[PDB]
């Protein structure tokens, strides 16, 4: 009845209007959890993985000038950051970012969704086009980034080598 | 079902802070639960069991995983008498740098182990940490498995049936010829293939087991009959463990006593010993009749029993449909044997250490010693609650009538009243020739002393072969023929051990030793006067002739017909858990004294100053709690600091328990009426408002939070005493 | 003389076991003795017997296919495929530690949801609707019904088969192969 | 609520009633006894469960019987 | 010596009880 | 340790977050 596995039944808290549905959740975490709460959550991992996906392809062949003289792999450079006070001021920035999109309900006893589907935190200056296939666009984006992200920090770790010099011809 | 707990809507009404700590008491007593039935109770029961196992192997695996990735096992391998064993890693924020040097064991700051692991692993055949790694892993494997037969069996169509669970003769069978036998055979596999190549530096592991044979003649003998091949060419006197140094080839001997190396038991006895218990076990579990038509019927055995003389009234007609109809007859008699297991493992494993060099490691000797006796301790307190709440909850007299079980209830006030005799005479008589004893001393006249020699415990010495008393009878006598038929097989080794003054096997004893084992017999006698009183007394007394129409605890019948405070059977556990908390403390200062005294290599120490109980306070507790209050000081701190710490936190918790045990509730729920007023007044403050009531806590959660903090601080003091004292020491 | 009422195909003196009534693709005899499915959930059994089949033919082919040829990179110093020599070669290499991580992987994300499923009544055994190039034809056909049947009588062969190939192994210390050409 | 139960053996003393500092309890007309009385509980929502009735009942056993059950903020004796 | 792989391998299977754990707990 | 950094990050967890965590969803669970 899954569309993704057909073999599984379909997931029944999961519906064909959320983006990205493909009804795939063999492990049924949208019977243990409220879909809404997971939906916000993987547009978010999506979008915070998106841009830390960017920020390892932007800071290495740059890494902005003011902070030249640190390293572009991943613990070393968490390391660099909380000892110059950088990665603190993010923390407290972020947590306001949170606190604000949120609007006081951050909780998952607490987050609602009067009139906002999950994902929508009110955020389109452009004013581009939402309300469509646009969201599927997003998730999919999202989701490759998370594997994406999960992949460079992997490869950072296991040869301590820079994720575009991978892609060249080398083998352990 | 719409308010904490969901299982009690009298608790979920209830509108004060009782609500939250009755839910919490009472999550686990399903028979009381709202709807329960007998099919659900089992089958919740059940599943329950297999959540308790699956934190088993989860426990084990943490202890594997620690050691393997933070521990020195491979470091304490070579070097096992000098090298101390690590449990795990601290990482503490809270530690200055003084603390963090004093914690330092080689590059980590880590705990010791006083938990014998190392030993142990050390003994089957672990050799480094990727195989404790990947016992870790098989562990949390096995952890997931009974999580998923516990998620299984609650799944409606897996919902075993009432009838299942009370198959007595099939549980039996498979109990006793498969989850005993078997293991016991399965067992003795890895002895002999896996520990004791590996005791003789020969490597046999998931690898090469296949190819390697762990004897040359291989299975040969075993089929031909001609098994005295298994115990030819056993370790030599000179076997250096871990190498091929002096090693045999024999997998089954009959050795008796130690490895002079190791001084524990030879590993190809304790092959043979699980072989022996296994075949036993195996012919024990075919005795009941399942679905193959022989075997016997437990209810027929039961009911045959019955002496013609009528002197057992009708016998044991109607035990088995008690006992088989009571999970609480049940768990009862499961928790007495239970503890008896746990006290003979306690005392059988210092006396005949089964690990490798651990009986050079005193801190893990006495750690476990105690350790166990307090299980013990807790297992028998247990077993007499549960038929305490037996007689009450699942007793029917007219399903019993004129057998055993009602004849117990029948003659209870001869069996209480001979209890507090024995009781009453061990106490007045061990009180007195200790006070005796330190008043004579305190004069000083030490030898006007009464020191009653342990005549009858030495003559058993010397049944065993103890020579050291002059008496000459049966294993002690060249010419008995207990002696002789024995000569050739474990007589050798057993009286070298046994008439060896250097380890704990049969330990000389004196007249201390005679004056604590009268401490020790008044403390069983009179723990078991209260428990007993409390299960025979749990349906009724004259005080109260309905007392089970009130349950197994509830907090007193008011101060009318004289006042019945701690009246409930529930009050009999309450008041017996003192009086075992005070047993083991005797049973286990006394190990500990003991072994203190045979290690220092001073058991004149313990000979002269036992048999006064002011040698007890002096040169036991005293004297040996110095290292432990000097963990930390003005002048720094060491290692010892946090067994110190804890000391002291010990102490304070055990003191708090009196706060709750000596101040009852009245004074506390008028206090509180005060505070609920002065919140409500109090601006600002009064914006915020309790959804609970605020209440003071009941008159029984005050006895048993009153009792569980003298527990834990009777406990944590010993624990911190224990340890620090030895390790300070040695 | 036979038993009263219905007898075991397979077995026409004993009784046949009240699950098993002849339907299912590979088990026309009703074949239990033992009375498994007396005890046990057929669901489980039967998803148990499918997934030893489906890895036992893998395995034997596996062994046959190694046996023939190897590759260059993977330094095989053993041409016993079943013995230890060669498993302990390849769980150092990390080629055996991979495929267990995509095997749990399966078992875990699909294996185990999937098991769930036909407990719970709502999946035949063995069913993951995998047929791309259409080798079955519509699910519940007769078509499907004599390659279900095949699948199991396939793959109960190679789980014996398997047996065999190890067991000689063992003893001859020679390849499967090479015991058929020489003696 | 307390359950308050009366036995038989109620000799119509009015000794639990008097006693109860709830009223919970009162005398009613019986032919089982010379007193020609019985105790009754008709208002056992305010028992607090003090035992003040058992106390006071001279039969042996009692003939008044206060079983102690589920919390409540008058059983409690709460005036918060 | 115990690698990071080893450590982190521990922790998933950890986590599969934690998942298998969860179920138990929501159904007893 | 290999993964000496573990310690640092599931302290915290195990010791401040998750009992925190613990603590308010008890406190919902028993208050609705
Ligand atoms: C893991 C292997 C496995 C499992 C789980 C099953 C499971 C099943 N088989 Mg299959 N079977 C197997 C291997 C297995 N089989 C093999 C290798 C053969 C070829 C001989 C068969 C031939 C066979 C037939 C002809 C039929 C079945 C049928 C079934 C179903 C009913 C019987 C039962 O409850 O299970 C048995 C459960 C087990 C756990 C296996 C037994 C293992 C224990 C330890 C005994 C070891 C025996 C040992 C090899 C020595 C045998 C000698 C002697 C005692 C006979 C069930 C789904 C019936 C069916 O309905 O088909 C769909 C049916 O008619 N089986
Ligand atoms: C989502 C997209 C994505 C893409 C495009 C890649 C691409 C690659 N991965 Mg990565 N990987 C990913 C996700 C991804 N991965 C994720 C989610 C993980 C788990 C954390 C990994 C864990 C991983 C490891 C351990 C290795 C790779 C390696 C590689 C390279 C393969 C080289 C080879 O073996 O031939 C290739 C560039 C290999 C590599 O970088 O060469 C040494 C390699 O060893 N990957
Ligand atoms: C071979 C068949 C078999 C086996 C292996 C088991 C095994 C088990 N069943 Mg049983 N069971 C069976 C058949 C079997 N069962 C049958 C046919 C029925 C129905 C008739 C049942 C009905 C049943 C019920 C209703 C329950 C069990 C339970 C249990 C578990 C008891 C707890 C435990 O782990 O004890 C381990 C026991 C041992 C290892 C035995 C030895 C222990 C003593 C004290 C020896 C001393 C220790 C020794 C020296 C070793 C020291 C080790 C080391 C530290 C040095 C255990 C896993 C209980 C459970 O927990 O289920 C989840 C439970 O509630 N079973
Ligand atoms: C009570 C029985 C018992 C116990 C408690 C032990 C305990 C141990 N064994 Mg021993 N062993 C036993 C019986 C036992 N064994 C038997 C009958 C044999 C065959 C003669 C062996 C042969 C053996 C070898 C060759 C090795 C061990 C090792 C070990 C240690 C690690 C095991 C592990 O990681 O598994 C984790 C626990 C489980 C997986 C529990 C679940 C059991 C499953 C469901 C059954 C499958 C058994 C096994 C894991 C796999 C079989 C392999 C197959 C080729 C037959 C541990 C001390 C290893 C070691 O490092 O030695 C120091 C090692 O290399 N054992
Ligand atoms: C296999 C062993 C076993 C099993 C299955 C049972 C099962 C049961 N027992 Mg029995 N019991 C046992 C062993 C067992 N018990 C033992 C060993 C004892 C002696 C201690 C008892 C004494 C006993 C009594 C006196 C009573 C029971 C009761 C019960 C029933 C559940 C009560 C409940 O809900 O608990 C919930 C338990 C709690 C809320 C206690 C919490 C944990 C305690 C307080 C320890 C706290 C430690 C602390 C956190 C450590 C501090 C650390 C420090 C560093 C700060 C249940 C049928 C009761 C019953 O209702 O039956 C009629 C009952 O009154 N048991
Ligand atoms: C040091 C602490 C202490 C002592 C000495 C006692 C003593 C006793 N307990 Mg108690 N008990 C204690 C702590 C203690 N308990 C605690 C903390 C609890 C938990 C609340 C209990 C709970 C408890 C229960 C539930 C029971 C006992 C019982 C007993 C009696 C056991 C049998 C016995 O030894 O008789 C010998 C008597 C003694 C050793 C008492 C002292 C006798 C003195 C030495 C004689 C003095 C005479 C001398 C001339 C001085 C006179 C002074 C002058 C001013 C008149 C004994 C009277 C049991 C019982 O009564 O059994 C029959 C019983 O059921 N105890
Ligand atoms: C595992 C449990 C745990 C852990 C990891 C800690 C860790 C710490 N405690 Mg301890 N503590 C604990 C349990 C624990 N505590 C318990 C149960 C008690 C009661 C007995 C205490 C009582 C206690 C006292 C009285 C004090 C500490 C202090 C400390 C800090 C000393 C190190 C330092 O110099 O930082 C110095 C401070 C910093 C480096 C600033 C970091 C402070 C936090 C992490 C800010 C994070 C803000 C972030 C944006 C939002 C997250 C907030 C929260 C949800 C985590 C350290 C953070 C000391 C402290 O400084 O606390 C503030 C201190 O005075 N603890
Ligand atoms: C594993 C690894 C690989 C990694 C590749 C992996 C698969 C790719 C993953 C990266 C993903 C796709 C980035 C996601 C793109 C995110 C961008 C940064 C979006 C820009 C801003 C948008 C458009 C929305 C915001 C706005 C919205 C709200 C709307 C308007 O308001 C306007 C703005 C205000 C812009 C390799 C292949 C490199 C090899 C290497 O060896 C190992
Ligand atoms: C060791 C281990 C290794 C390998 C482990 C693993 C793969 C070994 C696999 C062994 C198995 C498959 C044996 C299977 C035993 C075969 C049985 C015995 C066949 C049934 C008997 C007949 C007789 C019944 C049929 C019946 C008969 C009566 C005849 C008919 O009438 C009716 C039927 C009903 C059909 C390595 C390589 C990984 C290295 C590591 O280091 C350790
Ligand atoms: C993947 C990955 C990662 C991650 C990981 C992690 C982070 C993990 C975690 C883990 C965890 C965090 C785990 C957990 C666990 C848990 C458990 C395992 C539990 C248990 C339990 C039990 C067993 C029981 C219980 C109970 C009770 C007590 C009550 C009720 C009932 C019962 C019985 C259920 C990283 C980042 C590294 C990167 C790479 C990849
Ligand atoms: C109340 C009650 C209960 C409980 C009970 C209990 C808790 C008990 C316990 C008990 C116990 C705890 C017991 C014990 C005992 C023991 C014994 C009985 C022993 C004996 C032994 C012997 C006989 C020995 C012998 C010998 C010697 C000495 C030496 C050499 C060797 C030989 C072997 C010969 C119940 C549940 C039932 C039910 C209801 C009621
Ligand atoms: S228990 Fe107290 S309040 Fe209740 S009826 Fe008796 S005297 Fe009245
Ligand atoms: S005190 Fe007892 S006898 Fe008197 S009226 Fe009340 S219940 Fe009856």
């Amino acid at each position: 009845q899954s569309p993704a596995m057909p073999f599984l039944s379909k997931p029944p808290n999961l519906s064909p209007d959320m983006p990205g549905y493909r009804g795939f959740d063999p492990l049924r975490l949208s019977d243990a959890f409220d879909v809404n709460w997971l939906l916000e959550g993987e547009v978010k991992n999506g979008r915070v993985a998106m841009l830390a996906c960017l920020h390892f392809f932007v800071t290495e062949y740059y890494q902005f000038p003011f902070y030249a003289g640190a390293p572009k792999l991943a613990a070393p450079a968490h390391d660099y950051f909380v000892k110059s006070g950088a990665m603190i001021q993010i923390l407290v920035f972020i947590g306001f970012l949170e606190m604000v999109l949120h609007r006081g309900k951050v909780l998952y006893s607490d987050m609602e969704w009067k009139g906002r589907k999950p994902g929508e935190l009110g955020f389109n200056p452009l004013n581009l086009p939402n309300d469509k296939a646009m969201k599927d666009r997003e998730i999919n984006n999202g989701r490759l980034a998370m594997l994406g992200f999960a992949g460079i920090i992997h490869g950072e770790f296991l040869n301590g080598k820079m994720p575009i010099e991978q892609i060249t011809n080398f083998q352990p | 079902t719409t308010k904490f707990p969901k299982f009690s809507q009298a608790l979920a009404s209830d509108p004060t802070t009782r609500r939250i700590w009755y839910g919490i008491a009472t999550a686990h007593d399903f028979e009381t639960h709202d709807g329960m039935t007998e099919e659900n109770l089992y089958q919740k029961i059940f599943a329950s069991h297999f959540g308790h196992l699956a934190l088993i192997f989860l426990w084990t695996s943490g202890n594997l995983f620690h050691v393997a990735w933070q521990g020195n096992f491979e470091q304490w391998i070579a070097n096992p008498l000098k090298t101390k064993p690590l449990a795990h890693a601290i990482w503490d924020p809270h530690f200055g740098q003084a603390a963090l040097k004093a914690f330092t064991r080689g590059e980590t700051v880590a705990n010791i182990s006083y938990s014998g692991l190392y030993h142990w692993w050390y003994t089957i055949g672990l050799r480094n940490n990727v195989e404790l790694y990947s016992g870790a892993l098989g562990l949390l494997v096995l952890s997931a498995v009974f999580l998923l037969a516990g998620w299984l069996h609650i799944q409606p169509k897996f919902k075993p049936s009432l009838s299942w669970f009370k198959n007595n003769e099939s549980r039996l069978n498979h109990h006793l010829a498969g989850l005993f036998g078997v293991s016991s055979l399965a067992w003795t596999g890895h002895l002999v293939h896996v520990a004791i190549p590996a005791s003789r530096g020969q490597h046999v592991g998931w690898d090469n087991f296949i190819s390697v044979a762990p004897h040359p003649a291989g299975l040969q003998p075993f089929f031909t009959g001609n098994w005295s091949v298994y115990a030819q060419s056993p370790d030599s006197m000179q076997h250096v463990f871990g190498t091929n140094q002096g090693a045999g080839t024999a997998i089954l001997t009959f050795l008796g006593g130690f490895h002079p190396q190791t001084q524990s038991l030879w590993l190809t006895d304790m092959a043979h010993h699980h072989l022996a218990i296994a075949v036993i076990f195996i012919v024990a579990g075919h005795m009941y009749r399942t679905n193959f038509g022989i075997g016997h019927n437990l209810k027929t055995i039961l009911e045959a029993h019955r002496p013609p003389s009528g002197r057992l009234g009708k016998g044991h007609i109607g035990i088995y449909q008690t006992l088989t109809n009571s999970l609480h007859f049940q768990l009862g008699l499961a928790l007495a044997c239970l503890s008896v297991v746990t006290s003979l493992v306690a005392q059988h494993m210092y006396a005949m250490p089964p690990y490798a060099y651990m009986a050079y490691d005193y801190v893990t000797q006495a750690a476990l010693y105690t350790h166990h006796q307090y299980i013990a301790g807790l297992l028998i307190v247990g077993a007499f609650a549960h038929g305490a709440i037996f007689f009450i909850r699942d007793y029917d007299p007219e399903q019993n009538q004129d057998n055993v079980l009602a004849r117990m209830l029948t003659h209870k006030e001869a069996i209480i009243s001979h209890l507090s005799w024995v009781s009453l005479f061990l106490g007045f008589h061990t009180l007195g020739l200790y006070v005796h004893n330190d008043v004579v001393v305190a004069f000083g006249n030490p030898e006007k002393q009464i020191l009653i020699e342990p005549i009858f415990a030495q003559w058993i010495q010397a049944t065993s072969g103890k020579a050291l008393y002059g008496f000459h009878v049966l294993l002690s006598s060249s010419t008995s023929n207990a002696t002789t038929a024995a000569q050739q097989l474990w007589l050798p080794g057993w009286l070298e051990a046994i008439n060896n003054e250097s380890n704990s096997l049969f330990l000389t004893i004196g007249p201390g030793d005679f004056l604590v084992h009268h401490a020790i017999a008044l403390g069983l006698h009179t723990t078991t006067l209260i428990l007993v009183k409390g299960a025979l007394d749990a349906r009724g007394s004259k005080l109260m002739p309905d007392k089970k129409d009130f349950g197994y605890s509830f907090p007193c019948d008011g101060p009318g017909r004289g006042g019945t405070c701690d009246i409930s059977a529930w009050d009999a556990f309450y008041l017996a858990m003192f009086w075992m908390l005070n047993t083991i403390g005797w049973i286990t200062f006394y190990w500990h004294w003991k072994h203190l005294s045979l290690w220092q290599g001073n058991v004149a120490q313990f000979n002269e100053s036992s048999t006064y109980l002011m040698g007890w306070l002096r040169d036991y507790l005293w004297l040996n709690s110095s290292p432990l209050i000097n963990g930390y000081n003005p002048y720094g701190m060491n290692s010892l600091s946090v067994w110190a710490w804890m000391f002291l936190f010990a102490h304070l918790v055990w003191a708090t328990g009196f706060m709750f045990l000596i101040s009852w509730r009245g004074y506390w729920q008028e206090l509180i009426e005060t505070l609920a007023w002065a919140h409500e007044r109090t601006p600002l403050a009064n914006l915020i408002k309790w959804k609970d009531k605020p209440v003071a806590l009941s008159i029984v959660q005050a006895r048993l939070v009153g009792l569980v903090h003298f527990t834990v601080g009777y406990i944590l003091t010993y624990a911190a005493f224990v340890i620090a004292s030895t390790a300070g020491k040695f | 003389q036979a038993p009263s009422g219905a007898a075991m195909p397979s077995m026409p003196f004993l009784k046949r076991p009240s699950k098993l009534d002849g339907s299912l693709p590979g088990g026309e005899g009703c074949f239990d003795p033992l009375g498994f499915t007396e005890v046990f959930s057929l669901e489980w059994m039967r998803e148990a017997e499918v997934k030893h089949c489906r890895v036992a033919m893998l395995a034997v082919l596996g062994v046959i296919a190694q046996e023939f040829g190897t590759l260059d990179f993977y330094h095989a110093q053993s041409k016993l495929q079943l013995s230890p020599d060669l498993h302990n070669q390849f769980v150092q290499n990390g080629a055996l530690q991979q495929v267990l991580l995509f095997v749990c992987a399966w078992e875990f994300f699909v294996g185990l949801p999937a098991l769930i499923e036909s407990l719970e009544g709502r999946r035949e055994p063995g069913y993951f609707g995998f047929d791309p190039l259409k080798l079955g034809g519509t699910y519940g056909s007769a078509q499907w019904k004599r390659m279900a049947a095949g699948e199991l009588r396939n793959g109960r062969l190679a789980m014996i088969a398997f047996g065999g190939f190890f067991h000689q192994q063992l003893l001859t210390k020679q390849g499967i192969i090479e015991q058929l050409t020489h003696f | 609520a307390h359950t308050v139960k009366i036995y038989d053996n109620c000799i119509g003393c009015t000794q639990c009633v008097r006693a109860c500092p709830l009223d919970v309890l009162e005398m009613v007309p019986w032919d089982g006894c010379k007193a020609g009385q019985m105790a009754s509980a008709p208002r056992t929502e305010d028992c607090v469960g003090c035992k003040r009735c058992e106390t006071a009942c001279p039969t042996d056993f009692l003939s008044i019987r206060v079983y102690l059950g589920g919390e409540t903020t008058r059983s409690m004796g709460l005036a918060y | 010596m115990i690698t990071d792989n080893q450590v982190f391998v521990a922790l998933i299977m950890a986590l599969v009880c934690g998942y298998l754990a969860v179920k138990l707990a929501a159904q007893l | 340790m290999s993964a000496s950094y573990l310690p640092s990050i599931l302290v915290p967890t195990v010791g401040l977050i998750l009992p925190f965590a613990t603590m308010a969803i008890l406190f919902v669970a028993i208050e609705k």
